[PDB]
């Protein structure tokens, strides 16, 4: 699951990299900045995957009831 | 008769005259609630009317405060 | 692999180019090394990415099987199922090949901001290349409309004197119509609950609901392959867009509309396609005859080629709606052959003359075969190819498309044969004027075609004459793919 | 190698099974391409006879000319969408 | 947590000395309070438990998973707005010190968030009128928070009068409902949903339609948004629609029980008319805020089609659209608050008077932003391209999802008009992109030192001096890539909206 | 759906505090020191005026601690409440709750406590404070009354579960428990 947080972190690097252009500064300015923006989105990316996995469990159970209701309709 | 919008003839040509029409308009809502509540012997309608009178008062105070500062903003030379 | 390698590498390339150019902005003025020679290093990296994109698809062309019916190279990336069949493979090959040529055409004829131009050109090519390899209407539409954002900016930033009118035309014409294609895509998602190609190919709809969806989709197609009376955007945009934007807007963007028929109309709306085919022929035959006659009265050099583009695309639509293999194979070969001859003319007209004299009016140019002989050899050679001379790849496309038109409808489909005569009227008049009489008194003797502009011409002519002499290269890929598009019950 | 056609009909399968439906479409395409290949062979026989007979081409090439003009309308690619989506019995 | 901290901020602010640093520091105390509120809310409130719907405070307030979605959204958008007033939007003391001149700014905002978050939850006509006033009174005060400004005070006076008439219509509908049934609780009214005049609920909607600026009432909203300070317009043109459109959706959920067609025709008459004015209106405008006021009306027209249709796909269309439209709105206004540093300075003709309340006021003040700051110009381009509906941005999926809900319910006429109205509106979104970039190549090599940003002092001349503050830049970049790259996680987000229920169940 | 045993639909305020886990106190402590830190973190992120870090004045840090003192308690209060409602892990509290109630019924005292509030006032109080923690992020409201509408069946405290019989508590029939609805309307049917 680390690769999923790897992608989220790399999105965090892009935002800090895209922030430099808006501020018009060299892309090597304050290298600790890229770490903070990376870790911020891994925290978001960690929670985001928790939210989506939670959605899968809820949606599987709801669909169990929806399939039964359709069968009553399809009688 | 009022379908030709007669009430527009009855509202004066000052910002303060609009404020009064809003109060007279809301006054009709409260009187309607008191009418229903008493006939039904329902105090919940009277709770509503009490809230409407209190809320209609707060609306007046804010509107007048805006109007008052609107007035002094023009008369704001104060260079004497 | 394919799409995943095709997106990730291009995104990496786009990020790399942006990082290199924008590093020095800062608070101080910058005179760096990357600006030297007109951003030459940054233009090179853009040109390499165009060449590498071709290498990605060839890695997957080797694995392609010509005797397998069905989509190959199927993969899922971004919750979207992709894949390739016979028809889609060749159009992808054409799209990526025009990549290096579109960039090379604008090598030293922009006032600046070459890095922005190079990124946009590689971005438009990828978006159009990916449009042939998706497997649902929604994803087709997403890629069909995403090209407006760079193309609208590119034409506005880099355009000619009327670039504001041209930008306001491509953005609104191709959006106010493609939104009608969105409605029919949505209705597919409401009744069937899916927009996947295979899933919707097997469903039959009521003949009233077939007529609605067809009208919506063909509205979005009749603008991209400009059919009269909604063709007014193309001549304007061509005459004002940058030269590289004209190569893509004519080489590829028009062929996305013929591919729109192959995916969105013939398989799933087969019953209602039979009904509209008589009407489609009427619109296309009138497009063929009117566009040819209108070209006879034009004055801008780059408009004249623009209308010649409309006449050929009308023939392509005539062939593809013929319900036989002859018409369908001919229409697709013509789209490939037109995909090289059409860009070549804009190089001759808006890329070689316009980069020397900066005027597109026809009145200034005559007798060009005196002090510019190499230019007049290619103008003569490409004039014939543009008019279906038997040795070129256009004749194979046009003859089959005309043959397929007569097979489908002997009476009115025969009027497609007027394409052979009319195409020689406006075109040969333009060439005969340019390379005839004494050299013009308004121009001044200058260089003939440069070595770069020869390279562009030779590699748009070479593919054209291979397909003409031996078109079975295209056919061996198409045959099993194009045979799944035919609707007929014989008893 | 030489792949064998999956001889399968639209009338014996369930279209819900999109794997079998694919074979019914692929099998109906392959048989048609055989008829064109059969047709191109028959036309070759006609060409030898006419070249070889000369004046007698009307006689020595009588049934080949008759058969070729009979197979021509139906020995062509027609696709599968016609028969998949239509029911001749009804 | 919101209410308790508000009292502490009210008392504390009235004690300490009037200064900008303390005013800006108190604005950073509110940014904590809103953050703390979100952590406590998300802790106790869950989608899995609020699915059934839970009555609170003697059934006055009813909360379910549909309302709960918007409360968290409202809290989030209120964090992104407070970041503007709590940090530097430009860093130039002259332009920025306006945000810190008022100490009750953050207090009034905290008043409104209590008003906004409780409105979707109302379940009694007695508390419906009270809560709608708590939200309505907070907006008038915020519109007049800059009491020195002549235009601001003139707008609050216009806002108060229109809202007062709007609130009276809302109050009169509830009274009429009480007259027929004698019941105040909304659930008790549902027992008589077939026995009451369903048009008295429509008179309730006509009051809520005024407060969201829907035609024919659109006139005042366009005037108000084009007169208030850009920091104020950034709040009052988005927040009321977040909490009122959620309420309108619920009221329409109850209304469609009896499925009265006459009710739907009148609302379709207003939706159809609003698309016309929302599209053709913005064609001939010079002020950017007037342009975004017509843009706002058109998007509200789209969001009502999802509300009017009111099916299972309408929840998904509304829930997704209301989220993406808020982020797009914040992103656009945040950029307009920043790019004012690139305005030129005179050393003449047309005598254009600019003030510190709206330094960026005209569309042609965006000229050559492709030159002065290319990275932020693309961010504005991506944001505008989302409003146009170019895929695969967030804006496309909003229109695509709205169309599904609209056509699935037979609204063919409105679906076609919205697709005509979208293309007509593309003309005036394209003008913003025309001004941003089209004159780049003529101005490429120009001698520019008269910009407002060139009056900033030089600190050291050795260290790197970024032009834009840190926090505002990170917000613009984050919301620009979320708009651009929604295709990556779109499937998860949409499947995360299937679960938001409003008494669907089974 | 993570569901557990419903200990109390409307837990009393004094009960909710007495049931804080050590981790709940940690959250209250973290919230108390988080708000002053968040002010400092912002200054490290971006100075309020000027361009260099400057510690905010001590007065702001005192008001920041108070704001985070309530917020930490509110987060602690809501987390402790989820256990009572069954939304969270409540096995540890269930035994602790059962020990108190079984002891309470044994002494013939009411589990819910004696109340100054009359029957209508008890039931009215329950309506206001039931499910009131869902909006505890907006405004506060606590169950500070000894009412009887807690959403449980007092029969379930008679059966013995694992590890409970060792308590050797004697439970009388509910009809003899002081201050219960089943033990009050003995003379008149409308007066307790
Ligand atoms: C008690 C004094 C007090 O709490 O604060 C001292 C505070 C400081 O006075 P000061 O000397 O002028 O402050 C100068 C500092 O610069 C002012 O700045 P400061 O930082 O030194 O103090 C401001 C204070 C913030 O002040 C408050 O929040 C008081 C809120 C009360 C309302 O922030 C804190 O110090 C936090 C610790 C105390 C807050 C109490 C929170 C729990 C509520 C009790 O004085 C007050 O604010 C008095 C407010 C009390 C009014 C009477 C309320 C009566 C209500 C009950 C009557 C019926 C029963
Ligand atoms: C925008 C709109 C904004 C709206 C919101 C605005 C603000 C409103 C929210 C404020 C609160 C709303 C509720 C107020 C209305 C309800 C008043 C009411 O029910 O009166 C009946 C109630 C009498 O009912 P009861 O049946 O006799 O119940 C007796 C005890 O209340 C309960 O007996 P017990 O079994 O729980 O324990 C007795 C003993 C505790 O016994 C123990 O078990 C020991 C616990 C160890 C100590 C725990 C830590 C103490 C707190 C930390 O003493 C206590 O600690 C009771 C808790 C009260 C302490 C302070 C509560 C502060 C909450 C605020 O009147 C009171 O005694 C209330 C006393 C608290 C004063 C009100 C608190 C707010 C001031
Ligand atoms: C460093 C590690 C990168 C992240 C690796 C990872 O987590 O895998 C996710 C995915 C790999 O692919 P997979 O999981 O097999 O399935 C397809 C899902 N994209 O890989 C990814 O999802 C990365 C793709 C993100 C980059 C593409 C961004 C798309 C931008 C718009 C393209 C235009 C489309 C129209
Ligand atoms: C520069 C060149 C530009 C392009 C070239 C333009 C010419 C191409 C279009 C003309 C195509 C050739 C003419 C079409 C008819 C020739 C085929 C034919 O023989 O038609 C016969 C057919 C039925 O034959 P029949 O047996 O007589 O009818 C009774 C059936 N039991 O059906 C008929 O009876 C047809 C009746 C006569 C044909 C009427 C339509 C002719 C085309 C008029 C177009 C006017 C413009
Ligand atoms: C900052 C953004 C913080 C996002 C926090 C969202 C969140 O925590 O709740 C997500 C919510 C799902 O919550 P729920 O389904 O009710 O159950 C789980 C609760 N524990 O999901 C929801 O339904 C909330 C709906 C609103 C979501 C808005 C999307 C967030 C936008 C991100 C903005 C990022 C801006 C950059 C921040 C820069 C900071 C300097
Ligand atoms: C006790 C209630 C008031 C707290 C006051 C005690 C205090 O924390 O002092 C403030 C602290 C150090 O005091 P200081 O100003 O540096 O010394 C005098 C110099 N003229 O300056 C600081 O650094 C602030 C430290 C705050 C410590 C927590 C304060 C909690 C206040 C109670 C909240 C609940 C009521
Ligand atoms: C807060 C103080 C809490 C301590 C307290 O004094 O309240 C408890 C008190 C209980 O009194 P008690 O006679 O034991 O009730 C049971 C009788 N069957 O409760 C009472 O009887 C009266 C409670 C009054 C305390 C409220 C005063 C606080 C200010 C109100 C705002
Ligand atoms: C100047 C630069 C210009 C632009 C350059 C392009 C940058 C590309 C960055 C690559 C990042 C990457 O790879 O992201 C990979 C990661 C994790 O993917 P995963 O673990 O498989 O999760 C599942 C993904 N599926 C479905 C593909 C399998 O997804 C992301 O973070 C998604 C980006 C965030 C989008 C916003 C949605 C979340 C917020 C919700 C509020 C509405
Ligand atoms: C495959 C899809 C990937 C997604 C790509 C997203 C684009 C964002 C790129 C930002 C980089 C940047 O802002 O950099 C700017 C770069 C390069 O500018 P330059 O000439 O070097 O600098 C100029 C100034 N100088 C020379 C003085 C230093 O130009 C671009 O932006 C070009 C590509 C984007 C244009 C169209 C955007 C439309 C978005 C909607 C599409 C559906
Ligand atoms: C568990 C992971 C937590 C990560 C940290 C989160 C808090 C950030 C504070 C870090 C310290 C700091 O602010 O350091 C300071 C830096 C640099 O500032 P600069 O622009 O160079 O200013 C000039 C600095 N001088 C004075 C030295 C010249 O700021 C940053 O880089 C801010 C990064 C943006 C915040 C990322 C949050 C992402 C949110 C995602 C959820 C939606």
């Amino acid at each position: 699951m680390i690769a999923s947080l790897a992608g989220w972190g790399l999105f965090g690097v892009t935002v800090r990299a895209y922030q430099q252009g808006i501020r018009k500064v060299p892309f090597s300015y304050y290298p600790l900045g890229y770490v903070y923006s990376a870790l911020g989105w891994v925290a978001f990316g960690y929670g985001f995957n928790l939210w989506t996995e939670r959605n899968d469990k809820l949606l599987e159970k709801r669909v169990e009831k929806l399939k039964e209701s359709r069968n009553l309709r399809l009688s | 008769m009022d379908l030709i919008l007669l009430m527009l003839v009855a509202v004066g040509l000052n910002i303060i005259d609009i404020y009064i029409m809003i109060e007279i308009l809301i006054m009709g809502c409260t009187v309607n609630t008191i009418y229903s509540a008493s006939l039904d012997n329902d105090m919940i309608g009277l709770i509503y009317s009490l809230i409407q009178i209190i809320i209609a008062g707060v609306e007046s105070a804010i509107g007048l405060s805006i109007l008052v500062n609107y007035n002094r903003i023009r008369n704001s030379e104060e260079i004497e | 692999m394919l799409v995943q390698n095709l997106i990730i590498f291009n995104i990496i390339g786009i990020v790399l180019l942006v990082l290199l150019n924008n590093n020095n902005n800062g608070i101080l003025n910058k005179k760096s090394l990357l600006t030297i020679k007109n951003e030459l290093k940054l233009k090179q990296i853009g040109l390499i990415i165009s060449i590498i994109n071709i290498l990605i698809i060839i890695e997957n062309w080797i694995g392609f099987n010509s005797n397998y019916y069905g989509f190959q190279n199927i993969e899922r990336f971004l919750n979207i199922y992709w894949g390739i069949d016979g028809i889609s493979l060749l159009l992808v090959l054409l799209t990526l090949i025009l990549g290096p040529i579109a960039i090379l055409s604008n090598w030293k004829n922009l006032k600046g901001y070459y890095t922005y131009y190079v990124i946009s050109i590689n971005m438009l090519v990828i978006l159009m290349a990916l449009n042939f390899i998706c497997l649902d209407l929604v994803s087709f539409y997403i890629l069909f409309e995403s090209t407006l954002a760079p193309l609208f900016l590119l034409i506005g930033i880099y355009g000619a004197n009327n670039k504001n009118k041209a930008a306001y035309y491509v953005l609104i014409y191709t959006l106010a119509s493609s939104l009608f294609m969105l409605l029919s895509i949505v209705i597919y998602y409401i009744i069937i609950n899916s927009t996947d190609y295979i899933y919707i190919n097997n469903i039959i709809l009521s003949i009233n609901l077939q007529s609605l969806l067809f009208i919506g989709i063909i509205i979005g197609i009749a603008v991209k392959t400009p059919l009269m009376p909604v063709h007014t955007w193309l001549p304007t945009v061509h005459s004002e867009s940058p030269l590289g934007g004209s190569i893509l807007l004519a080489g590829v963007i028009l062929k996305l509309a013929i591919y729109g028929v192959i995916r969105l109309l013939l398989p799933n709306l087969s019953e209602i396609s039979m009904m509209f085919t008589p009407i489609i022929y009427i619109i296309s035959i009138l497009t063929l005859i009117y566009s040819s006659l209108i070209t006879l009265k034009q004055t801008d050099l780059k408009v004249i080629i623009a209308y010649s583009s409309i006449s050929h695309l009308a023939v392509c639509m005539i062939g593809i709606f013929a319900n036989n293999l002859i018409g369908i194979n001919g229409s697709l070969i013509l789209c490939l052959a037109h995909g090289f001859v059409s860009p070549a003319l804009f190089i001759l007209v808006g890329g070689i003359l316009y980069d020397r004299y900066h005027n597109r009016l026809i009145n200034y140019y005559q007798g060009l075969s005196t002090f510019m002989p190499i230019f007049s050899i290619y103008l003569v050679v490409f004039s014939f190819c543009n008019t279906g001379t038997p040795l070129s790849g256009n004749f194979v496309g046009e003859f089959l498309s005309i043959t397929g038109a007569v097979i489908r409808h002997p009476i009115i489909g025969s009027l497609t044969a007027a394409s052979v005569l009319l195409s020689a009227c406006y075109q040969m008049k333009l060439t005969n004027r340019l390379t005839g009489s004494v050299f013009s008194q308004y121009l001044h003797i200058t260089n003939d075609v440069t070595n770069r502009e020869i390279f562009l011409l030779n590699w748009l002519l070479i593919p054209t004459i291979i397909i003409g002499i031996y078109p079975s290269f295209v056919t061996n890929i198409l045959n099993l793919a194009s045979s799944t598009l035919i609707y007929s019950v014989l008893i | 190698d030489h792949v064998r056609s999956p001889n399968v009909s639209f009338d014996d399968i369930d279209y819900n099974n999109s794997q079998d439906l694919h074979n019914a479409q692929e099998s109906l395409l392959r048989e048609q391409w055989i008829r064109v290949s059969a047709l191109k062979v028959c036309r070759k026989a006609l060409e030898s006879c006419y070249k070889t007979s000369g004046p007698n081409h009307y006689e020595d090439c009588r049934e080949i000319a008759e058969k070729y003009l009979n197979m021509l309308p139906d020995h062509r690619i027609q696709g599968f969408l016609g028969y998949q989506k239509n029911d001749p019995s009804k | 947590m919101l209410f308790t901290s508000l009292l502490l901020i009210i008392v504390y602010g009235s004690l300490v000395n009037k200064s900008h640093l303390l005013t800006k520091l108190i604005n950073r105390l509110g940014l904590i309070i809103i953050i703390y509120t979100l952590l406590i809310h998300l802790n106790i409130n869950t989608l899995e438990n609020l699915s059934i719907g839970i009555n609170m405070f003697n059934n006055l307030l009813l909360i379910n998973s549909f309302n709960n979605t918007i409360i968290e959204l409202i809290l989030i958008i209120c964090i992104l707005y407070v970041l503007l007033i709590s940090f530097n939007i430009t860093g130039l003391s002259i332009i920025d010190n306006l945000n810190y001149s008022k100490r009750t700014f953050i207090v009034i905002v905290l008043f409104n968030i209590i008003g906004l978050t409780l409105l979707p939850l109302v379940n009694d006509i007695m508390i419906l009128f009270i809560i709608i006033e708590l939200q309505s009174y907070s907006l008038y005060l915020l519109t007049a928070i800059f009491n020195e400004s002549h235009n601001s005070t003139k707008s609050a006076l216009y806002y108060f009068i229109v809202g007062s008439i709007a609130s009276f219509i809302i109050l009169d509908a509830t009274v009429s409902i009480y007259d027929d049934l004698g019941l105040t609780n909304i659930q008790y009214i549902l027992m008589y949903i077939d026995k009451l005049e369903i048009f008295d609920l429509l008179c309730l909607l006509f009051g809520l339609f005024i407060k969201i600026g829907l035609a024919p009432f659109y006139s005042y909203s366009i005037t108000i948004y084009s007169l208030s300070p850009t920091i104020i317009t950034n709040y009052i043109s988005l927040m009321p629609k977040l909490s009122i459109l959620t309420l309108i959706y619920i009221i329409m959920h109850y209304i469609n029980i009896v499925n009265n067609t006459d009710l739907n025709y009148v609302i379709s008459f207003l939706i159809l008319i609003s698309m016309f004015i929302g599209s053709f209106g913005g064609l001939n405008v010079i002020r950017i805020k007037t342009l975004l006021a017509y843009s706002s009306l058109l998007n509200v027209s789209y969001m009502l089609l999802a509300i009017l249709s009111n099916s299972n796909e309408s929840i998904i269309a509304y829930i997704y659209y209301i989220i993406q439209y808020s982020l797009t709105h914040i992103n656009i206004f945040s950029i307009i608050l920043v790019i004012s540093i690139y305005l030129p300075i005179m050393n003449n003709m047309l005598n254009v008077m600019i003030t510190k309340y709206s330094p960026i006021e005209y569309i042609n003040q965006l000229k050559n932003l492709f030159i002065n700051n290319i990275f932020i110009a693309i961010a504005l381009c991506i944001s505008i391209f989302s409003l146009i509906g170019i895929p695969p941005l967030t804006g496309f999926y909003g229109k695509y999802l709205v169309l599904i809900s609209g056509l699935n319910n037979g609204y063919v006429l409105l679906s076609i008009v919205l697709i005509i109205a979208s293309s007509i509106s593309t003309v005036y979104y394209a003008t913003i992109l025309k001004v941003l970039s089209f004159d780049t190549l003529s101005f490429k090599d120009i001698i520019s030192n008269n910009l407002i940003i060139n009056t900033s002092p030089e600190n050291n001349n050795n260290e790197i001096k970024p032009e834009i503050s840190n926090v505002i830049s990170y917000v613009i970049s984050s919301l620009t890539l979320i708009i651009l790259l929604i295709i990556i996680q779109y499937e998860n987000i949409v499947k995360g909206a299937y679960l938001v229920l409003l008494y669907n169940w089974v | 759906m993570e569901t557990y045993e419903l200990i109390d639909s409307d837990p009393k305020f004094s009960r909710v505090v007495r049931y804080f886990r050590p981790s709940d106190y940690l959250t209250w402590a973290l919230g108390t020191i988080g708000a002053p830190g968040l002010m400092v973190l912002f200054e490290k992120i971006e100075p309020a005026k000027g361009n260099t870090f400057k510690m905010p004045p001590p007065s702001i840090m005192r008001i920041a601690t108070t704001i985070g003192f309530f917020g930490g308690f509110y987060y602690a209060y809501t987390s402790s409440t989820k256990r009572f409602w069954g939304y969270s892990e409540n096995a540890k509290e269930v035994a602790k709750d059962r020990y108190e109630v079984k002891k309470a019924l044994s002494e013939k005292k009411s589990p819910y406590g004696s109340s100054l509030l009359n029957p209508y006032q008890q039931d009215m109080s329950a309506r206001n404070s039931t499910n009131s923690q869902l909006l505890l992020a907006i405004f506060p409201w606590f169950n500070v009354a000894n009412h009887q509408s807690h959403g449980i069946d007092l029969r379930k405290y008679y059966e013995v579960r694992d590890g409970e019989e060792n308590w050797n508590f004697t439970l009388p029939p509910l009809d003899q428990v002081k201050d219960l609805d089943v033990a009050q309307y003995k003379e008149y049917s409308n007066y307790p």
